């Protein structure tokens, strides 16, 4: 085997989750813009 | 039947995988700030 070796495999997840707070912050960043453009215009 | 745990992830990687994507976050946002993505091109 000398593949038990947690190295890819928890690789892969250390990655996957890298991702996955990488996806979300970029998510909330164009969320956070989009409200803000609303406020602006929104002529109060 | 359980020698499983192959690679169970310890709480190190996810705490370093959390760490890692907040730094990238985190350069992410200064460097769109500081390229005015947030300003208006108000004319």
């Amino acid at each position: 085997g000398e593949s038990p070796k947690c190295g890819p495999d928890i690789l892969v997840v250390l990655l996957s989750v890298m991702g996955a707070i990488l996806l979300i912050g970029l998510a909330a960043l164009l969320i956070w813009k989009l409200l803000i453009t609303i406020h602006d215009r929104k002529e109060f | 039947g359980a020698l499983e745990e192959r690679c169970g992830i310890p709480i190190w990687v996810v705490l370093v995988g959390v760490l890692g994507g907040l730094l990238l976050l985190t350069i992410l946002v200064l460097a769109m700030w500081k390229v005015g993505f947030f300003k208006r091109n108000r004319p």
